[PDB]
C-alpha cells in the first residue's frame, strides 16, 4: 500500500521491489491451525479479507462456529432412508452429497477470491505497465502471470483443505446423529487427503513448473542428415568441429569442441525474480582456454584463472584451485552478482559483483569459443533458476555410480591407482610389512617399496559402486598380491582366494571431499588402525559406528574417518626448470630457475617441499656457467632435472659531470654523459 | 590395559621405607606426596603453596588422595548454600552421621568405583578408550624447567609426584626418595571450596605467565557423593547432575592442562580477548559476565537452550590461535602460542646430545622428529597444529551422547526455586542400588538422591531496577541474562615491510575441509614411570592463585538500568509463580507500567492476551469458554508463524520476523509491522539495549590498509627479499582479514541472533505460563455452573496439551527466522563489505607493488630477471582472493549446520540423535549369518535367528522376517532403548516411529499382530502404545496408552508386494498415521493415560507371510507433513525404482506398463510396430476379503541395456541413458522410426540391434524424479551418434506417451510457454517378474 501510494513513476529498480511484495502478499501463507485440521495452508491475503469483513480471521471464526455462516452453507449431510447392504458403499455417496450441498458453497466463495485476486493483479498490471516503459517490463508481466497462476492454485488448494476438514467433520456428525450407524468405523467413510484432494482437483500449486526447461546442448541431423547443433529444441550456429567422443566421465558419449570452435544460441530470463545460468560438465585438461559469453557477460576460463567481464565494464581476474578432472560448473548470473559454482563438491568458486545493471530479460546470445586444445564437453544446459536456490544443501559428488579418483577421473580396470587414507593423506603411503603378508599404511619418509592398487571386475571399465572388485596390489618391481581377509585382517592371498570388496561413496563431517569406504558383502569395513608411531594396519570392523546411510552414501562422523579411503593416480611426477641468463652481481635464489613440479599423484608442489632437493649453487661474481640439479625424490623413482644458469659479464657505467650552458645554448646529450659502455664493454 | 587398576585399598599401608635397591618405585602405590595448591589465609590473600597428602596410585599414572587440604577457610558458614553446599565438616570432622574415617574410606572406594565405570566404558566405545589413554598414558612436558631440575630429565614437577619418607630426626614427611609419573590427581574439594564444587587445575603452575604447550599433570577437586540439581531441556522436569559426567567434564578440562592449551595468556599476563566471551548489563554501575572459550569447548553442547557453545569454524579459529599465537598492534597483548613455545623449548637441545629415553619422551609429547646428525629437534608446523587440535577432540557434550546421561552447564543454572540445589549421591549403594560399575547412575530423577538440608539457601542474582521506577528483577547471574558483547573491530593498518622483517609463515586463514580425526594413541611400555632422583624443589610460597576451571560466581550485582532489557521482559512475562492464586493475575499490557506495581504480569498487546485480559463471558457457559480459550490458542499460533518483511538495507531478499517479537519493544503487533517500513537492521533485535544505551548490530567491518616497503639495505638481494616479503604479508593480511570477518559475523550477528532466538523461546514459554494460570484461574470461577466446570477444566487441560507443539513450532520458526536473518546479513552486508574492501586492497596493493617495482628497476635497486619475476608474480598473486570465497563457505557451513539442527529439533530429547533426527541405524553386520546391530548404540536388538534374516534389498539392506503359520504374536525382532534406568516420565511426550514395510498379499485374516511399539512407563516397565495388527479383515493401528484407546483402520492396501513407508507421529493427543507421504488419518480427542519416556521397544512379530523391513526409525518429537514428504523423497536417493519399490537394474526383465490403465505394449499382428494393450487385474484375497488389484504381468518385457554392457546387477540412476531391448526377441530394440505410410507418421517400433544398429538411446526425465515410476524420454541419439530426423521424424527429446496416432511420442516442449500451464507428464511403470506376486 505505502509503496503503491508514494509513487508517481515505477523505475526499473522499483519493478523488482514491487514484484517481491506481490509475491509476499499473494503467495504468503499462515501455516498452523492444529484443530479442525493439521495441514491447513491458508494464504495470508484471504484471512486479511476475512479480518476486514468480520473483525477476526478465519481460524477465530471457525472456532466461534461461523464456518457455515460466512460460507453461506445452509445444509448438513444426511444418510438415506434406506442404507445399503454394505455401509462401505455410502463412502463416495457422502462425497457426492457433500460436494453438492456444502463444497459448492465453499467453491462459490473461492470464485469470489479468484475474482478479487484477478482484479487486484489487473490493477498492478495497470499501475505499472502504464507508468513504466522499459526492457524489464516483460519480465514483470511474465512474473505477475506466474504469481497469478500460483495464487489461483493456492486458493484452489486451500478450499480442498477447508473442504477436507469440513467433510471429515460432516461425516462424523452424519453418523453420530443417527441411530442406524451410531457406532461405526468412521475411517471407512473418510478419505485420506491425497485421494480426497486428487478426486476434486488433479493439480495444485505443487504441479506448477515454476521455470521453463533447461535447453540441453545436443548434436542432431536434419531431414538432409546435415550435422546441425541444437540448444534444447532450436538449431543454433556452429563455427568449427563439434563431434562426438567416447571419452566421457560415465559410459555415455561427450562433445569434442576442437581448437577455435564455437556455437551461439539465444537466451533470456522469462521472469524478473530469477537467476539465470549455464550448467556444464567438462574434462579439465591442461591449456584449456574456453570462454562462455552468456547474457552480455563473458566468463573466460584460462589456465585455472577465471576472467569475468560485463559488457562495457572492467575485466576482473579470479583465482581458483587447480580444477583436476571432470568438473561440473554453473555460471550463475544473479541480480548485481555473477557466481561460479562447482557442482561436484557443491562449493562456490568465484563471486563477481556486477557494476552495471544486468538485464536478463532481453534476448542475449550464448557463445562458447574454445581458443585452445580440444575441450571435451559432456553437458551444456542454459537454465533459469529461482533467485534464492542454494547450492549448499545438495549432497556432493557426480551422483553417477562411477568411482572417481581424488583428481576426478574415473577409475579404469587396471591403471595402477594408489590407496590413500583420509586420516593420513598422500604422505601416508600404502606398503607391505617386514613379513610381506600385510598391506600397511606407513607415514615414514624412508618408505622402501610403495604398493599400488589395481581394481578389477571383468565388467565395464569405469568401475561402478554397485559392482564388487578384487584389489590386486603391485609393488615397484611387479609382485602382484591379491588382498583377502582372515581373522578380520586385510592380508595378501592368492588369486583364487581373493575377496570381493565393495567401494561405497562416503563423506566425513567437516570436509568437502568425496571418500570411499571399502566393505565386504558381510558389512566388514576396512579400518586404518594405528599399531606403531609410523605404521598403520588395515583391519576390518563390523559396520561403521555412528555412520548414517544417506541416499546411497555414508555420512561418517569426524571420529570415523579411519574407514574413509580415496584413490590417486600414479606416474604423474613432474619437475620443470628453466635456464636463466643472469649478470655479474645480479642475485640468484633456487626458486628463480624452478618453474613447476608435481607429485606422483599430480599435486602441484613447490620448492619448499621436503622432496625437492637443490644440489648446487652459483657465484654471480665470476662469468662461468653454473649447472644446478633440481631433483624430486619420489616414493619409488627420483627424477633429476638439469638447470644451467650462465652469469654473463656486465660492465654498465654512465659516468657524468656537470655543465653550464651559454646564452640560450642549444642542448644535446654529448656535453655531459661522457662514459657509456654496454654489458661486454 | 588402559584403566588397569592396582590392588590398592584404603587400608593399604603407606610407604615408610624404600631401600632403593630390592623394590621398584613403580610398585609403590600408597605414599605421602606434595601437590601444589592455591592456599588462602585469614587476610583472604591467595598464595600458591605445596601441601602434603597421602596418595593412592589407583591406576598406572593416576593418583587419588583423601585429605581435603587445609587451603584456607571457605568464608561461608557451615551447612549454608549459595548454589553449592558449603561445609567445613566433610572429610575433616564427623559430617552427616558418619565418622571422619568412614568419610575417608568411602571417598577412596567412591572414586575407585567411578573409574571402574570408566573402564567398563573403555571397551564399549573406542572414543572413550582413546580419551583415557590420551589422558593417563600421555607423556607430559612443561617448558620453563624450574630450579633443581636439569635439562634432559623426564620427571619434574610438571609430570611427577614426589615420594616422601619420614625423617629419623623429626616426624615431617619430606625425605624425598624419588618421584613417579603423574597424569591425574583426584583430591576432595579443599577447605576453601564448597562440598559439591568439581574444579580441575594444572598440577604445577610455575611462577610467571603460563606458556601455551607447557603441559602439567592435572589435579581435580571432585567429590562423587554430592551433586547439584539442574532444570533439564525437558521443561520443568528437574534432575540431578551425574557425577560420573562431572568428573569427565574436568578430565576434559584436564586433558587441556596436560597439553598446555587451557590458560591462553598474552605477554602482559591477562587472557586474550579471543579466548573469552563477555556479557554486559549497563546502568548505574556496569555488570559483566566472562565465559572463557575453554569452557565453551569443554561443554560444546549444540542446542538452542544452551549459551555455552561455539561453532566448528569458531572452534578451529581458537584452535588455530592457540597453535600459531596472535600478534596484536600492541605487542604486549600478543599471544606466544604453542608452536612458538615448543620451538623455543626444543632449541635448547639443539647442540647438547640428549638421551634416547628423553628423545622418545618428547617425540611422543609433541609428535616432532629428532635427527642423529645436526644434534637438533626438527619441529614440524603441522604435528603441533595436530597437537592442539587433538587436545579438543572430545567434550562433555560428546560424553553425554555416548553415555546416555542428561546434563546442563553450571554456567547456565537458573534458580527457578523448586527448593534445594545440593543432593547426596549414594555411589556405594548403601541405601539403594544407585550406581553400578557396568552402567552409571541408575537414575537422575532427584526423588532417588537424598536432598541436603541447609539452614540458609541464598541463590546469587543480578538485581536489575529501572531508574525512575520501583520493581526489582533478580535475574539469574548467568551468561543468558547479559547482552553478548560485540568483538572489537580489528582495523588492519600498514606494516612497513623491510628485507629483515620476520613476518609469520604458518598463518592459515579459514580452513574449509579438514579431517579432524584425533590420531590414535600408541602405547610405549618401554618408558620409565619413575625416577630415584632426590632433587629438592623450590616449595616456597608463590604469592598468587592457580587458574582453576569451573569456579562458580557467588556474588550479587545491583545495577539500576535505564531501559528494560529482554532478559527482564522475559522475567516480568512470567506469572511470578510461588503463591496460591486468590485474586486474578493483574495482567498489564504496558511494559513501563508493569515495572511500577511489583505484582503485575507484563502481557504483550496481541489478540491472544487482549482475549486473556478480558476473560470469557461467563453468561455463555462451557461453550463460551471453549470459544474463548480456543481462539486464544489460535491467536498464539499466529505469533508463532514467521512472516517476511522488506528492508532498504537488504536488497533482493525479504527478512523474517515472528509477530511475538513485538513483546520486546512494547508494540501492539500491528504498530510493530508499521516500524519495518522506514527501518534499519537495528530492528530484528528483540534485545538491542544492554540496559543503558542502544547496542545495534555490529555489521561494521574494520578497514584493511595496504602495507609499505622500506628497504634499510640498498642491495639487489635486499629488494628481492622486500618485494617477496610484500606479497607474503599481502597474503597474510588477507588470510587474517577474512578470518577476522568470519568471527565478527559468527559472534556479533549469528551468535547474537541465535541468543535472541532463545531469549524469544524463553519469553514465549513464560507468557504461555501466564496463559496457563489465567485459564486455570478462570476455570475455577465460582460464577460458572459446577457441571460446566467439568467441561471447562477439561478445555483448559486441552489447550494446555497443545503448548508442547506450539512451543516447538515457535522454536522452529524463531530459529529459522533469526538464522536466515544472520545468513542474509552475511550475504548482503558483511560479505559485501569484505568483498568491497578487499577489492580495493587487491587493487591498491597491486598499484603500490607495481609502482615500487618499476621505481626500483628504473633507479636500479633490482635486477632485470627479478623485475620480470615480480611482474609475473603480481599478475598471478595480486588477484581477487579465494579467501572471500572461503569466508562464504565458512559462514554457509555454520548456517547449514544450524538449518539441519532446526529440521531435527525436538522440544524434549532423550537419545543421542543423528543429523536427520533418527536414533536408530540397524545394520546386518555378519560374516555368513547376519546379526542385526544398532550402529548409533542407542538401541539393543533381539533378533530371533530362526526367522529374522538380513538381505541386500530396498535401499541397502532389509530385515526379512519369515512366516510363522503356527504360533501367532511371537516377537522375533525387538529393538529396545530400555536400559533399566529411571527416566523422566511425562504424558506430554511426542515421538515419531517410522519403518518401511514390504509385505506380499496376505490371504488369511488370522487376527495376528505385525508390530507393536511399547514406551517405558517406569523402571524396567513398558506400556504398549501403538499396535499394528489384523483386526477385522483389515490392518488396524490400535492404541493401548490413551484414556479412551481408539483404533485406526489402514484402509489403503499396504500389503501388495510394494515398499510402503509407515510413519506414526504419536503426539500426546493426536496420533497421525502416514503411508509414504500422505496422511491416512488421525487418532484425536484423547490424551495419554500412563506417563512415558522417549525410550521403548519396537517389537516386530511373526506374520503368515515373509515380510521385510528397512529404515526402522524413532524421532524424539513430531515430524511435519512437510518434513515427512521431504524425508520420503530423499530416502529414495538418486535411483529409479521398480513398481515394487526396488531400484531398477540394467539387464533385468521388466514389464513396461502405463501407470494409469497399467496397459502394456504388444506387436501388431506380424510386423514390429507396437500397440499399447490393457493388462488384466488380479482377483486376490486380501485379509480374507475379495479385493481386485492391478495386474502387471502383461505384454512385452524390456531390458534396459546400458551403452556399453557391463553385467546385470548395476542400478539405474537419474540421468542414466540406456537402450530398451526386447526380450521375447533378443535381436530387437525399441526405436522411434518415421514411416509416412501410417496415420502416426513417427511410430515407436522394434528395430534390429545386430551390429552397428541405430536403436534409440532412451532415458528417464531427470527433471521429474518420481518414485515407483518414471517418464521415458527418447534421447534422439543412438550408439552411432544422433539419429537422422529423416529416419526418426524429429531431432531432440521425445516423451513416450500412451497415444497411438501421435506414435506414442510427443516433443518435449522447452520454449518459454511450457510452464504457463500444467505439464501433464505420462508416467510408466517397470514391474519385474516377482515370486511373491502370482499374477
Amino acid at each position: 500500500v505505502d509503496k503503491l501510494s508514494e509513487l508517481t513513476s515505477v523505475s526499473d529498480a522499483e519493478l523488482f521491489g514491487i514484484i517481491r511484495l506481490i509475491k509476499n502478499e499473494l503467495l504468503s501463507v499462515i501455516d498452523n491451525f492444529t484443530t479442525f485440521g493439521d495441514n491447513w495452508s491458508c494464504p495470508r491475503w484471504i484471512d486479511y479479507c476475512f479480518q476486514q469483513v468480520f473483525g477476526s480471521d478465519l481460524k477465530n471464526l471457525i472456532v466461534q462456529g461461523d464456518f457455515e455462516k460466512v460460507f453461506n452453507i445452509s445444509d448438513t449431510l444426511i444418510l438415506p432412508k434406506q442404507l445399503p447392504e454394505d455401509i462401505l458403499q455410502l463412502k463416495p455417496y457422502l462425497f457426492y452429497q457433500w460436494y453438492a450441498k456444502r463444497y459448492t458453497r465453499i467453491l462459490r466463495l473461492e470464485s469470489l477470491f479468484y475474482q478479487i485476486l484477478n482484479e487486484h493483479i489487473t490493477l498492478i498490471r495497470s499501475l505499472v505497465s502504464s507508468n513504466n516503459k522499459g526492457q524489464y517490463l516483460q519480465g514483470f508481466m511474465n512474473d505477475l502471470d506466474k504469481i497469478a497462476y500460483n495464487a489461483q492454485y493456492m486458493l484452489s488448494d486451500w478450499t480442498i483443505q477447508l473442504g477436507y476438514y469440513d467433510f471429515k467433520n460432516q461425516v462424523t456428525q452424519v453418523i453420530k446423529t443417527s441411530s442406524m450407524t451410531s457406532e461405526f468405523n468412521i475411517d471407512d467413510l473418510l478419505y485420506d487427503y491425497d485421494t480426497f484432494k486428487l478426486t476434486i482437483s488433479q493439480f495444485g500449486a505443487d504441479s506448477i513448473n515454476n521455470f521453463t526447461p533447461s535447453q540441453d546442448l545436443k548434436l542432431a541431423l536434419n531431414d538432409n542428415n546435415s550435422p546441425i547443433l541444437l540448444l534444447g529444441n532450436d538449431e543454433i550456429k556452429s563455427n568449427g568441429s563439434i563431434t562426438q567422443t567416447d571419452d566421457s566421465l560415465d559410459d555415455e558419449t561427450s562433445l569434442l569442441l576442437s581448437k577455435n570452435t564455437s556455437f551461439e544460441g539465444n537466451f533470456s530470463a522469462k521472469y524478473l525474480l530469477s537467476s539465470v545460468g549455464v550448467n556444464f560438465t567438462f574434462k579439465s585438461i591442461e591449456n584449456l582456454n574456453f570462454s562462455v559469453d552468456f547474457m552480455n557477460i563473458n566468463i573466460a576460463f584460462s589456465n585455472n584463472f577465471f576472467e569475468i567481464t560485463q559488457t562495457g565494464q572492467e575485466t576482473k581476474k579470479y583465482s581458483i584451485a587447480k580444477l583436476f578432472g571432470w568438473n561440473s560448473l554453473v555460471y550463475l548470473i544473479k541480480h548485481s552478482s555473477v557466481e561460479i559454482w562447482d557442482i561436484h563438491s557443491n562449493i562456490l568458486l568465484v563471486s563477481h559483483d556486477l557494476t552495471a545493471p544486468q538485464n536478463n530479460i532481453v534476448k542475449a546470445p550464448i557463445k562458447l569459443t574454445n581458443l585452445d586444445n580440444e575441450l571435451i564437453l559432456k553437458s551444456f544446459e542454459v537454465f533459469e533458476q529461482d533467485e534464492e536456490a542454494n547450492y549448499n544443501d545438495i549432497e556432493q559428488g557426480f551422483k553417477n555410480g562411477i568411482i572417481y579418483t581424488a583428481k576426478k577421473m574415473p577409475i579404469i580396470v587396471g591403471e595402477k591407482y594408489a590407496l590413500k587414507s583420509s586420516i593420513l593423506d598422500d604422505m601416508g603411503i600404502l606398503t607391505s610389512d617386514e613379513n610381506k603378508k600385510y598391506p600397511v599404511f606407513s607415514t615414514d619418509v624412508e618408505v622402501e617399496s610403495s604398493l599400488n592398487i589395481i581394481l578389477e571386475s571383468t565388467t565395464g571399465d569405469k568401475i561402478s559402486v554397485d559392482a564388487g572388485v578384487n584389489i590386486r596390489t603391485i609393488n615397484s618391481n611387479g609382485e602382484e598380491n591379491y588382498l583377502g581377509i582372515e581373522d578380520n585382517h586385510l592380508i595378501f592371498v592368492p588369486k583364487e582366494e581373493a575377496e570381493l570388496f565393495y567401494l561405497k561413496k562416503a563423506v566425513v563431517e567437516d570436509t568437502i571431499d568425496i571418500f570411499y569406504v571399502v566393505k565386504t558383502l558381510g558389512n566388514m569395513f576396512i579400518n586404518v588402525e594405528r599399531i606403531s608411531d609410523n605404521i598403520y594396519r588395515l583391519n576390518f570392523k563390523a559396520g561403521i559406528l555412528y555412520s548414517t546411510m544417506e541416499s546411497d552414501m555414508l555420512v561418517l562422523p569426524a571420529e570415523e574417518a579411519n574407514t574413509a579411503f580415496y584413490i590417486q593416480p600414479i606416474g604423474l611426477a613432474s619437475l620443470e626448470v628453466k635456464d636463466s641468463v643472469l649478470g655479474e652481481g645480479n642475485p640468484w635464489l633456487k626458486e628463480d630457475n624452478f618453474l613447476d613440479a608435481t607429485d606422483d599423484y599430480g599435486n602441484q608442489i613447490d620448492l619448499s617441499d621436503n622432496r625437492i632437493s637443490v644440489t648446487g649453487s652459483v657465484d654471480t661474481d665470476k662469468v662461468g656457467t653454473y649447472s644446478v640439479v633440481y631433483s624430486y625424490t619420489g616414493i619409488d623413482k627420483t627424477n633429476t632435472e638439469k638447470a644451467t644458469i650462465t652469469v654473463k659479464l656486465d660492465k654498465s657505467s654512465i659516468k657524468t659531470q656537470d655543465s653550464t650552458l651559454q646564452n640560450g645554448k642549444e642542448w644535446v646529450r654529448a656535453d655531459n654523459l661522457v662514459e657509456v659502455i654496454d654489458e661486454d664493454g | 590395559d588402559v584403566l588397569e587398576m592396582f590392588d590398592v585399598n584404603y587400608e593399604s599401608p603407606i610407604l615408610e621405607s624404600f631401600d632403593s635397591t630390592t623394590q621398584s618405585l613403580n610398585d609403590v602405590h600408597v605414599f605421602m606426596s606434595r601437590i601444589q595448591m592455591s592456599a588462602y589465609d585469614a587476610d583472604g590473600e591467595g598464595r600458591i603453596e605445596y601441601r602434603n597428602l597421602k596418595l593412592y596410585e589407583i591406576s598406572s599414572g593416576i593418583f587419588i588422595s583423601t585429605d581435603r587440604l587445609d587451603t584456607g577457610a571457605s568464608g561461608v558458614e557451615d551447612d549454608h548454600e549459595m548454589v553449592d553446599y558449603y561445609s567445613s565438616a566433610r572429610l575433616t570432622r564427623e559430617f552427616l552421621g558418619e565418622s571422619l574415617d568412614s568419610q575417608k574410606s568411602d571417598y577412596f572406594e567412591g572414586i575407585k568405583k567411578v573409574f571402574s565405570f570408566y573402564k567398563n566404558k573403555c571397551n564399549e566405545s573406542r572414543y572413550i578408550k582413546e580419551f583415557f589413554e590420551e589422558i593417563q598414558f600421555r607423556n607430559i612436558c612443561g617448558f620453563p624447567k624450574q630450579a633443581g631440575t636439569s635439562s634432559t630429565d623426564i620427571f619434574d614437577q610438571f609430570n611427577s609426584v614426589d615420594v616422601l619418607l619420614q625423617d629419623p630426626v623429626t616426624s615431617v614427611w619430606n625425605k624425598k626418595v624419588g618421584s613417579k609419573k603423574a597424569n591425574i590427581v583426584i583430591i576432595p574439594p579443599a577447605t576453601n571450596l564448597p562440598i559439591t564444587e568439581a574444579c580441575a587445575t594444572a598440577g604445577f603452575q610455575p611462577e610467571g605467565f603460563p606458556k601455551l604447550g607447557s603441559g602439567s599433570f592435572f589435579t581435580v577437586q571432585f567429590d562423587p557423593f554430592f551433586s547439584t540439581r539442574f532444570k533439564a531441556h525437558e521443561t520443568d522436569d528437574v534432575a540431578l547432575l551425574d557425577p560420573t559426567l562431572t568428573l569427565l567434564h574436568e578430565m576434559t578440562h584436564g586433558l587441556h592442562f596436560q597439553k598446555g592449551i587451557a590458560n591462553p595468556v598474552n605477554r602482559s599476563g591477562e587472557t586474550p580477548a579471543w579466548a573469552t566471551t563477555w556479557g554486559r548489563v549497563t546502568g548505574d554501575n556496569d555488570a559483566f559476565k566472562e565465559t572463557p572459550m575453554e569452557e565453551l569447548l569443554t561443554f560444546n553442547k549444540h542446542t538452542i537452550d544452551d549459551d555455552i557453545e561455539i561453532s566448528d569454524h569458531l572452534k578451529s579459529t581458537y584452535i588455530g590461535f592457540l597453535y600459531n599465537g596472535r600478534n596484536e598492534d600492541d605487542p604486549t597483548e600478543s599471544v606466544d602460542g604453542v608452536y612458538q613455545n615448543v620451538s623455543s623449548f626444543l632449541n635448547q637441545y639443539r647442540g647438547f646430545e640428549i638421551s634416547s629415553d628423553f628423545q622418545h619422551f618428547i617425540e611422543s609429547c609433541y609428535g616432532v622428529k629428532y635427527n642423529q646428525e645436526s644434534k637438533k629437534f626438527i619441529v614440524n608446523p603441522r604435528n603441533i597444529k595436530r597437537y592442539v587440535q587433538d587436545g579438543f577432540f572430545i567434550d562433555e557434550a560428546k560424553f553425554a551422547r555416548i553415555l546416555n546421561i542428561k546434563t546442563r552447564s553450571y554456567y547456565t543454572l537458573m534458580p527457578d526455586n523448586l527448593g534445594v540445589w545440593s543432593y547426596r549421591v549414594d555411589i556405594l549403594n548403601r541405601l539403594r542400588e544407585t550406581f553400578d560399575e557396568d552402567r552409571g547412575l541408575l537414575s537422575q530423577e532427584l526423588d532417588f538422591h537424598t536432598a541436603l538440608t541447609p539452614v540458609v539457601s541464598e541463590n546469587p542474582a543480578l538485581e536489575l531496577e529501572v531508574a525512575g521506577m520501583q520493581r526489582m528483577v533478580s535475574l539469574p547471574k548467568i551468561k543468558a541474562s547479559y547482552l553478548p558483547s560485540d568483538i572489537k573491530i580489528k582495523n588492519f593498518t600498514g606494516q612497513k615491510i623491510s628485507h629483515d622483517t620476520i613476518l609469520d609463515t604458518n598463518i592459515s586463514g579459514i580452513i574449509i575441509s579438514k579431517i579432524k580425526y584425533k590420531s590414535d594413541f600408541v602405547v610405549d611400555e618401554s618408558m620409565p614411570r619413575s625416577s630415584l632422583n632426590t632433587t629438592n624443589y623450590n616449595l616456597s610460597p608463590i604469592k598468587g592463585t592457580k587458574f582453576e576451571t569451573d569456579i562458580r560466581d557467588k556474588t550479587s550485582v545491583k545495577v539500576t538500568v535505564s531501559e528494560i532489557t529482554a532478559p527482564m521482559i522475559n522475567h516480568v512475562m512470567k506469572l511470578d509463580n510461588s503463591k496460591v492464586l486468590t485474586e486474578r493475575p493483574s495482567l498489564n499490557e504496558d511494559l513501563e507500567e508493569t515495572f511500577k506495581n511489583t505484582k503485575d504480569v507484563y502481557i504483550p498487546k496481541t489478540t491472544a492476551m487482549m482475549k486473556l485480559k478480558e476473560g470469557a463471558d461467563q453468561t455463555l457457559g462451557a461453550v463460551g469458554f471453549a470459544v474463548w480459550s480456543g481462539q486464544i490458542l489460535e491467536d498464539l499460533y499466529n505469533l508463532a508463524q514467521k512472516k517476511e518483511v522488506s528492508i532498504d538495507q537488504i536488497k533482493d531478499d525479504l527478512m523474517s520476523i515472528l509477530p511475538f517479537y513485538c513483546a520486546y519493544k512494547n508494540l501492539s503487533a500491528e504498530k510493530y509491522e508499521q516500524a519495518f517500513a522506514n527501518a534499519t537492521l537495528d530492528a530484528f533485535l528483540i534485545f538491542a539495549t544492554d540496559g543503558g544505551g542502544f547496542a545495534g548490530l555490529g555489521i561494521t567491518v574494520g578497514a584493511i590498509a595496504i602495507n609499505s616497503m622500506y628497504a634499510k639495505a640498498e642491495t639487489m638481494e635486499a629488494y628481492d627479499s622486500m618485494f617477496g616479503k610484500y606479497v607474503d604479508q599481502y597474503q597474510n593480511d588477507i588470510k587474517n582479514f577474512t578470518l577476522n570477518a568470519y568471527v565478527q559475523w559468527e559472534n556479533n550477528i549469528l551468535s547474537r541472533l541465535w541468543n535472541e532466538s532463545r531469549l524469544a523461546i524463553t519469553g514465549f514459554r513464560n507468557m504461555l505460563k501466564t496463559v496457563k494460570t489465567v485459564m486455570e484461574f478462570d476455570a475455577t470461577n465460582q460464577a460458572y455452573s459446577e457441571e460446566d466446570r467439568k467441561i471447562i477444566k477439561a478445555k483448559c487441560e486441552e489447550i494446555f496439551s497443545e503448548f508442547p507443539m506450539l512451543m516447538q513450532t515457535f522454536a522452529k520458526n524463531s530459529m529459522t527466522a533469526n538464522l536466515e536473518n544472520a545468513s542474509k546479513i552475511f550475504n548482503d552486508i558483511v560479505w559485501q563489505k569484505i568483498k568491497e574492501e578487499l577489492d580495493q586492497y587487491v587493487i591498491d596493493s597491486k598499484k603500490y607493488f607495481l609502482d615500487s617495482l618499476e621505481e626500483a628497476y628504473n633507479n636500479g635497486s633490482i635486477s632485470a630477471e627479478s623485475y620480470y619475476k615480480y611482474q609475473t608474480e603480481a599478475r598471478e598473486k595480486f588477484v581477487s582472493p579465494r579467501e572471500v570465497i572461503d569466508l562464504y563457505i565458512a559462514a554457509h557451513d555454520t548456517v547449514v549446520k544450524r538449518k539441519r539442527y532446526i529440521r531435527r529439533y525436538s522440544r524434549k530429547y532423550d537419545l543421542a540423535t543423528d543429523f536427520k533426527g533418527n536414533t536408530v541405524h540397524l545394520n546386518g553386520l555378519g560374516e555368513g549369518t547376519q546379526d542385526i546391530q544398532d550402529l548409533y548404540g542407542n538401541y539393543s536388538v533381539y533378533a530371533d535367528k530362526k526367522t529374522v534374516s538380513t538381505q541386500e534389498g530396498h535401499f541397502d539392506q532389509t530385515i526379512k522376517i519369515a512366516k510363522d503359520t503356527n504360533t501367532i504374536n511371537k516377537v522375533v525382532l525387538a529393538v529396545s532403548s530400555n536400559n533399566g534406568k529411571e527416566y523422566a516420565l511425562n504424558k506430554d511426550e511426542q515421538y515419531t516411529i517410522s519403518f518401511w514395510l514390504r509385505m506380499p498379499v496376505p490371504s488369511s485374516s488370522e487376527e495376528r499382530r505385525i508390530f507393536s511399539y511399547s514406551a517405558v512407563s517406569g523402571v524396567n516397565k513398558e506400556v504398549e502404545e501403538l499396535i499394528l495388527q489384523v483386526k477385522n479383515n483389515e490392518f488396524v493401528l490400535a492404541t493401548a496408552n490413551l484414556l479412551r484407546n481408539s483404533e485406526f483402520v489402514i484402509e489403503p492396501r499396504i500389503a501388495l508386494n510394494r515398499w510402503v513407508k509407515i510413519t506414526i507421529v504419536n503426539e500426546n493427543t493426536r496420533i497421525k498415521v502416514y503411508q509414504n507421504d500422505n496422511l491416512l488419518g488421525l487418532i484425536k480427542d484423547s490424551s495419554r493415560k500412563k506417563p512415558i519416556a522417549q525410550r521403548g521397544t519396537f517389537k516386530f512379530y511373526n506374520y503368515n507371510v515373509d515380510y521385510q523391513l528397512d529404515d526402522i526409525s524413532y524421532y524424539n518429537g513430531t515430524i511435519s507433513q512437510r518434513d515427512i514428504k521431504y524425508t520420503f523423497k530423499e530416502d529414495h536417493g538418486q535411483f529409479v525404482y521398480d513398481h515394487w519399490g526396488e531400484r531398477l537394474q540394467y539387464n533385468k526383465a521388466y514389464y513396461l506398463l502405463s501407470d494409469d490403465n497399467k496397459s502394456a505394449f504388444e506387436t501388431v499382428y506380424e510386423t514390429k510396430r507396437l500397440k499399447l494393450k490393457s493388462v488384466p487385474g488380479v482377483d486376490i484375497k486380501y485379509l480374507g476379503m475379495n479385493d481386485r488389484v492391478y495386474g502387471y504381468y502383461g505384454g512385452l518385457q524390456f531390458k534396459l541395456v546400458p551403452l556399453d554392457s557391463k553385467n546385470m546387477n548395476n542400478y539405474v540412476r537419474w540421468g542414466d541413458k540406456f537402450t530398451m531391448q526386447s526380450i521375447e526377441t533378443t535381436n530387437l530394440s525399441l526405436a522411434i522410426i518415421q514411416d509416412n505410410a501410417y496415420f502416426a507418421p513417427t511410430q515407436l517400433k522394434l528395430i534390429s540391434n545386430e551390429g552397428k544398429s541405430e536403436e534409440e538411446i532412451f532415458t528417464f526425465d531427470r527433471n521429474i524424479k518420481l518414485q515407483n515410476a518414471a517418464i521415458l524420454v527418447g534421447t534422439g541419439n543412438s550408439k552411432q551418434g544422433p539419429i537422422s530426423a529423416y529416419k526418426r521424424g524429429y531431432s531432440g527429446d521425445l516423451w513416450i506417451n500412451g497415444a497411438r496416432l501421435d506414435g506414442y511420442v510427443t516433443v518435449v516442449n522447452k520454449s518459454n510457454y511450457s510452464n504457463d500451464e500444467i505439464q501433464e507428464k505420462f508416467k510408466w511403470i517397470f514391474v519385474p517378474k516377482d515370486a511373491n506376486w502370482v499374477e
